[PDB]
């Protein structure tokens, strides 16, 4: 009344702390004859990245997904096994393909975030040759 | 008989009635807080003061307008301090000089708050006086209505006490910072302050003011005021000591504090009100 | 007798009968992860944070309670968090949920409540039945075969009876191109046809219907939001011609939001899906407004160029369209509501090692001039085995004023490049960030597995950090993870220009059942127990750091549900004297079940017996069983037997018609350290 | 950048998934053929040629001839000859030297056709149940 | 019907026990596997012992055979031996029934063996006689030479045995140069490579 004060300030998200920087999946010895039809998959491997410490403000991480991707759009294989594609999805049924981005919310009480993810090898025009499977994918996180 | 003024010289309509545009500097003052002093704005002199001296006197009856109109004080009538508002006639003043010597005229107001005030916007009516003026050539007696105007915005003093600034804007670091405030207060007499904050807090303790942001505001987040490391509540009144001439800075300092759950990034602003009460 | 294929009621292939998928078991479920840091400061001194997340759990035949709670500790009680009862009804194909939960963004927004919430499955379909495909219609003279070729490869081949016939098994994979289907007749005529085909992700296949019911109180999780009852209920059909209707409508106090749609695969044109949506709604201040928002979103898949619109989204609302969350406020920029979001996605194959890619949005608002913008573009190379990555991001908010650019430069490089080791299994990443403003950034970091079964994985990246701003620093990061068969561990140490942080932590899941209490690694929503009595340590193949407990039950974190799943003990890895019946078992488990996969270790001495009856050796087929023990065998050429898990000495009792023999033996108490041991024996 | 996926494995290749098919039913009288296949699929990819062959007992009145199970009413002189795709005759327990390599093209199934025909020479042959259990021997390159 | 989960099965020295896969893909078939170790003259010596020797499938089943050792090492420790797998698939009315046998290779590779196996198919030598072509192989390996090309005829594949030599009949109307590619440890086909006279 007698005196006013006008506080202003703004609250902006700082990056959180990443646990898992290094994740693998590693699908095994697959056959060919489980991977010769079109289509045909291996079975869903689950890899999870979680992050601790995210300052308070941030309450959501966006992960953008990046990697070498063949005519297939699925990740291209640097092994030597050939027709075969490396294919990671989250556990919404929905494909994470190079490029791909998904927001997951920070939980408050514990201040950290978790990517659930899926991966296989499938192949998509059939006759999957044997060989080595070796796949990178890239994943950077933006918070807000 | 010319009166002017340097900087509005306003022209006179009506015979003798006229306005004007003239600068205030109200300061705080012991016993009453002066308002205008015409003295350094209104210059008159006499034309002809070898035929024609002229009696200048102030009629009852004159008083303020606007919002001022229920407020009183003193007037210093060349040198002669006269209770206001004029409930009679006061001593005339002689002028008989081609010179434009000042008018010794002052006006006061008698302080009836702690440290508030009211704002006058400029070109808005403030004092209405009634004058009255004769001459030594004849019995030729007149009398008109002046009307003072404003032509700036200032807020005269009602209380016994004044501030640095009537509105401080403050800008925290991001989440998580504090700022001073900087606002310091003074009076004319040694005298004890206590004063309280205002808004609309959001916590049970009505100590975090609600972040009553526009655009985008940060949810879950909200402003505290703190003093030497001490939550201040609203309305809750903090004791200033012992306050004279010399200012006496109140030490708040802003902060940020949690109001709810998650906080989402955003803008956030708090508009407070600080209130003095005399103790 | 020949008949159309129209209406032979076929099977998808990969279709699993209802009655073959697994309830699961009985069980008690925990989840325990423990973080916790101990940052130091040059100025400040020390700091303690720890976070205990116990997420706890019941299956009860065919339902699933779980309940979350956090412990957090500053430098401290615990907080629920949520807590559901759900179950999976088979014949609707459908989901029930109770309790607190989200609804889907499909058409509406995403919804936290606590209410019930029945929703179609699609998991439940199988793999060639998920997402969108044409449904290939056509006529044969004869008996004929039906071939359909995608991007030159044969996906589809069947031999087709005489009359109309349809095709609905076909994989979604729009991004390959175009169908060309050509059937066969016998003499030797061919009929062509090509369907083209794209999928915007509200299109449904033909015939298929997909729903949710939800009814429930709005809970926000902001202390100044209030939580009034809703209910919400949407639909999706598919329909001929590559046509899709639908809808949905939320119902409120203070909210009525009623929402339509079609889409359609327009095929060479791609696919695309509009919808309006129109809510009356009660703002706090008690005055009711109305609003239309219209959203268009456009598909189209990959070309010759190899340029695909993987998205093209615009929606535009008008004045007086609010959200649901909009006037749930207790009684904000709500005069500053949405104008219109632009959304697009786009990706180019600029030859056989290189991809480019596209996205953006733009939001627009009401009143103000101000647009959240964001972009980004990225570049990546492959080589041989050096991956190169591009990227440039470019972000605005609304609420400031600014850009935030960033154009940063990365390199991998696998030590196996380098080499012909512990570094086989291990790379360089190099990392170059320009914030465009001053600032840059360098870091180089090696990472990879160490462990014999790779379950520990070491990081390690230091790097530089200077202008901009002249806060110039070296900070290094070091983790160490670790994937046990008891529980995953993880170290971590943040060496910043004053800031040096220490991480710790430990999770796992525990399941209690009717033989005892099991630790393995944090379950996921479906978990298999392997039990196998009597193994100490097997290691189930394909799985990393999973082996059995001291008992021989062991938790797989992961299964698919309602899929075939393969659960194998590696043979390499048991005892001397640990014999499996079948090292191998096949488990179709439902959504959150825990199936065992019991497994018989019979434990003891192996022997391979030579049976002579009547100085002749014993037929072929003859069933031979041990009389103390369970072993079983059947006689091979020679009349030779193996028996696993025998005792040392003991009795056979040998039938190979209408007991014929007995045989006794006595090994040496010293035979037991061989693997295999034989001897011979006699009868009646 | 951030974090990475490793994503490894190893893609096996296999033998092929053999499939055979039961057959119903003067001097050298033969029989009407009845024709039987072997239905190898799926086959992977590396199989590129394979070794077949048959095995059984050898009758008494010549080795070339699979003799009939020793029935207690089984016809005298009587045995199952069996003929290739072009109506030649298999040679019975052929040594790995005398069988020759027969190539499979990947991927898509692959059949082997044969023929069986009842083979009688010591005429008059008597009248009895014909029953037979061959072997047929897939040796991988 | 069966189908092993290898075409070749390389044993180490030193070993406890080597691992095989049986898959029965047939949902309504029975069978009755019985599986077997036969040395390089086709005798079942008993060297290796498959566990287990006879068992039952029931439809679709993938089970898993162990070959364990038995040589205690009594065998040559310089160059690779050769033994034949066998895996027969009983089937479980005037019916001609037939059973499969699946039959591979088993190579026993003696430990600390000084060449690579993988720069083995590079060191055969060949030498071209009247109606015959004669292959030398200095190596300690069992080598499967396959699409043998002596200019356009296609000559038969063969198996040369470890620092031994084997003969491949060469018609007249043959060219001078040779192409031939070998089958590596994991069964793939090595590239084609170019023969060497002498």
């Amino acid at each position: 009344a007698d005196v006013t004060i006008t506080v202003n300030g703004k609250v902006v998200a700082k990056p959180c702390t990443v646990s898992t920087t290094n994740a693998t999946v590693d699908l095994g010895d697959l056959y060919s004859f489980s991977l010769m039809s079109a289509g045909a998959a291996s079975a869903w491997h689950d890899v999870a990245l979680e992050l601790t410490n995210c300052p308070v403000g941030t309450s959501r991480v966006t992960a953008s997904f990046s990697g070498a991707a063949d005519s297939t759009g699925y990740y291209k294989n640097q092994g030597t096994a050939q027709n075969i594609q490396l294919e990671l999805q989250d556990d919404s049924g929905n494909t994470l393909n190079t490029g791909a981005t998904k927001t997951v919310q920070v939980d408050d009480s514990s201040q950290s975030a978790h990517f659930p993810l899926q991966v296989r090898a499938l192949t998509v025009n059939g006759g999957a040759t044997q060989g080595t499977i070796q796949a990178v994918i890239s994943i950077t996180y933006t918070y807000s | 008989f010319a009166c002017k003024t340097a900087n509005g010289t306003a022209i006179p309509i009506g015979g003798g009635s006229a306005n004007v545009y003239v600068n205030l500097a109200p300061v705080v003052n012991v016993g009453q807080n002066l308002v205008v002093d015409l003295s350094t704005q209104i210059f008159c002199h006499n034309d002809y003061p070898e035929t024609i001296t002229d009696y200048v006197t102030l009629q009852r009856g004159s008083a303020y307008g606007g919002v001022l109109s229920n407020f009183s004080g003193t007037v210093k009538y060349s040198g002669s301090s006269y209770p206001f508002p004029t409930t009679s006639e006061t001593p005339r003043v002689v002028y008989n000089s081609r010179t434009d010597k000042p008018w010794p005229v002052a006006l006061y107001l008698t302080p009836v708050s702690s440290a508030g005030g009211v704002a006058i916007k400029a070109g808005s009516l403030i004092a209405v006086l009634i004058l009255r003026q004769t001459n030594n050539y004849n019995s030729d007696d007149f009398q008109f209505v002046w009307n003072i105007y404003a032509n700036n915005d200032v807020v005269v003093p009602t209380g016994g006490c004044d501030v640095s600034a009537r509105d401080v804007t403050v800008t925290l670091p991001d989440y998580p910072g504090s700022v001073p405030i900087p606002l310091t207060v003074y009076c004319a007499k040694s005298q004890n302050l206590g004063y309280y904050l205002s808004g609309t807090t959001a916590d049970a303790g009505n100590s975090i003011f609600t972040n009553t942001a526009s655009f985008s505001p940060a949810q879950g987040v909200g402003v505290q005021l703190t003093r030497n490391g001490t939550i201040i509540p609203a309305n809750n009144t903090v004791s200033l000591g012992a306050v004279g001439t010399s200012a006496v800075s109140l030490g708040l300092t802003a902060n940020y504090a949690r109001t709810g759950g998650q906080v989402t990034a955003g803008n956030v602003q708090s508009i407070i009100g600080v209130t003095f009460v005399y103790q | 007798l020949t008949i159309p294929q129209a209406f032979m009621s076929n099977r998808a292939r990969g279709y699993i009968p209802p009655e073959l998928w697994d309830p699961g078991i009985n069980a008690g479920l925990l989840n325990y992860n423990f973080s916790g840091n101990s940052v130091q400061n040059r100025i400040g001194g020390n700091s303690h944070y720890a976070y205990l997340n116990l997420q706890s759990g019941l299956n009860i035949g065919a339902w699933r309670l779980r309940d979350n709670t956090t412990w957090s500790y500053n430098s401290n009680k615990w907080q629920h968090i949520n807590t559901w009862l759900e179950r999976d009804i088979i014949p609707l194909r459908s989901r029930l949920t109770l309790g607190d939960g989200y609804t889907q963004g499909d058409i509406f927004d995403g919804i936290n409540f606590r209410g019930a919430q029945l929703a179609s499955d699609d998991n439940m379909l199988p793999d060639s039945q998920r997402g969108f495909a044409p449904v290939i219609h056509g006529i044969a003279r004869g008996t004929a075969q039906v071939t359909i070729k995608q991007n030159g490869y044969d996906i589809y081949n069947s031999t087709v009876p005489p009359g109309p016939f349809t095709i609905n098994d076909i994989y979604a994979a729009g991004n390959s191109g175009d169908l060309q289907v050509t059937i066969k007749e016998a003499d030797g005529s061919t009929q062509i046809f090509t369907v083209p085909y794209s999928s915007v992700p509200l299109l449904q296949r033909e015939g298929h219907t997909r729903y949710s019911i939800t009814a429930g109180e709005y809970r926000s999780g902001n202390a100044q939001q209030e939580k009034p009852r809703f209910f919400q209920s949407t639909l999706l059909h598919g329909l001929p011609a590559g046509w899709t209707i639908y809808g949905g409508t939320q119902l409120a106090d203070r909210y009525r939001a009623f929402n339509f749609g079609i889409g359609k695969n327009m095929g060479a044109l791609g696919a695309l899906s509009v919808d309006m949506t129109q809510a009356n709604s009660t703002l706090p201040d008690d005055s009711q407004h109305d609003g239309q928002s219209v959203r268009f979103l456009y598909n189209k898949s990959l070309n010759e160029s190899g340029t695909n619109i993987q998205l093209v989204g615009y929606r535009y609302s008008t004045s007086g369209y609010f959200n649901f969350a909009d006037t749930t406020y207790s009684r904000y920029n709500l005069a500053y509501n949405k104008r219109g979001k632009l959304q697009l996605t786009v990706t180019q194959q600029l030859g056989r090692t290189s991809t480019l890619y596209l996205s953006g949005s733009h939001q627009t608002y009401w009143g103000t001039s101000n647009v959240d913008e964001q972009f980004q573009a990225g570049l990546n190379t492959a080589f041989e085995d050096i991956n190169w990555t591009l990227s440039y991001s470019l972000t605005k908010n609304a609420w400031q004023k600014g850009r935030d650019q960033m154009l940063a430069l990365n390199v991998n490089i696998p030590f196996s490049h380098w080499l012909r080791s512990q570094w086989r299994h291990a790379s360089a990443s190099y990392s170059m960030s320009h914030d465009l403003n001053g600032r840059m950034t360098n870091l180089a970091g090696v990472y990879g597995t160490l462990l014999e079964d790779n379950n520990l994985s070491y990081s390690v990246q230091t790097g530089y950090a200077g202008g901009g701003d002249g806060n110039s620093g070296s900070t290094g990061y070091a983790t160490l993870n670790y994937r046990g068969g008891y529980g995953n561990a993880n170290i971590g140490y943040s060496h910043s220009d004053d800031i040096k942080q220490l991480y710790y932590g430990v999770s796992g899941g525990v399941l209690a059942h009717a033989n005892g209490v099991t630790l393995g690694q944090p379950l996921n929503d479906t978990v298999v127990l392997v039990k196998a009595p009597g193994a100490k340590d097997a290691k189930v193949e394909n799985q990393t750091g999973v082996r059995t407990d001291w008992r021989g039950y062991a938790v797989l974190p992961y299964a698919t549900e309602y899929r075939e799943n393969r659960v194998a003990l590696d043979t390499n890895t048991l005892a001397d004297n640990v014999d499996l019946d079948n090292a191998v078992a096949n488990v179709v488990p439902t959504r959150g079940a825990i199936v065992r996969a019991e497994f018989k270790a019979r434990v003891g001495i192996k022997l391979l017996m030579t049976l002579t009856h009547n100085n002749k050796p014993l037929p072929f087929g003859a069933m031979v069983t041990s009389e103390s023990s369970q072993s079983s065998g059947i006689v091979a050429d020679n009349g030779q037997v193996y028996l696993s898990g025998m005792p040392l000495a003991g009795k056979v009792q040998v039938k190979w018609g209408e007991a014929h023999c007995v045989a006794n033996y006595q090994l040496p108490p010293e035979s037991q350290q061989q693997l295999l041991t034989q001897l011979s024996a006699e009868c009646r | 950048a951030d974090s990475t996926i490793t994503i490894r494995g190893y893609v096996r290749d296999n033998g092929c998934s053999v499939a055979a098919e039961s057959t119903n039913f003067n001097i050298g009288a033969t029989t009407p053929v009845v024709p039987f296949r072997i239905l190898l699929s799926p086959c992977g990819n590396a199989v590129s040629a394979v070794k077949v062959g048959f095995t059984g007992v050898a009758d008494s009145h010549n080795a070339n001839l699979l003799a009939l199970e020793n029935t207690v009413s089984a016809a005298s002189g009587l045995g199952i000859q069996l003929l290739n795709e072009q109506q030649n005759q298999i040679p019975l327990n052929a040594p790995s030297s005398a069988l020759s390599w027969t190539t499979l093209t990947p991927g898509k199934p692959n059949t082997l056709n044969f023929y069986a025909r009842l083979m009688a020479t010591q005429v008059p042959v008597t009248a009895g149940h014909i029953n037979a259990t061959a072997t047929f021997t897939l040796e991988y390159q | 019907g069966v189908a092993l989960g290898a075409t070749r099965v390389i044993y180490p020295a030193g070993q406890k026990q080597e691992q095989l896969a049986v898959t029965n893909n047939d949902e309504n078939s029975t069978y009755l596997i019985q599986s077997w170790v036969e040395n390089a003259d086709g005798v079942k010596d008993g060297r290796f012992i498959v566990t287990p020797p006879l068992f039952a499938m029931k439809g679709k089943k993938e089970n898993t055979l162990r070959i364990l050792d038995a040589t205690n090492n009594q065998l040559p420790q310089d160059r690779e031996s050769l033994f034949w797998m066998n895996v027969k698939a009983i089937p479980s009315e005037n019916t001609l029934q037939l059973a499969i046998i699946s039959r591979i290779k088993l190579y026993y590779r003696p430990a600390k063996l000084a060449l690579p196996p993988d720069q083995a198919a590079e060191k055969l030598r060949f030498r071209r006689s009247a109606n015959s072509l004669t292959l030398i192989n200095p190596t300690p390996y069992y080598l499967t030479v396959t699409e043998l090309n002596a200019g356009t005829r296609v000559l038969e594949n063969a198996l040369v045995p470890p620092m031994g030599e084997s003969t491949v009949k060469l018609p007249s109307d043959a060219g001078s140069n040779i192409t031939y590619r070998t089958i590596n440890d994991y069964g793939a086909l090595t590239p084609k490579m170019t023969g060497v006279m002498e």
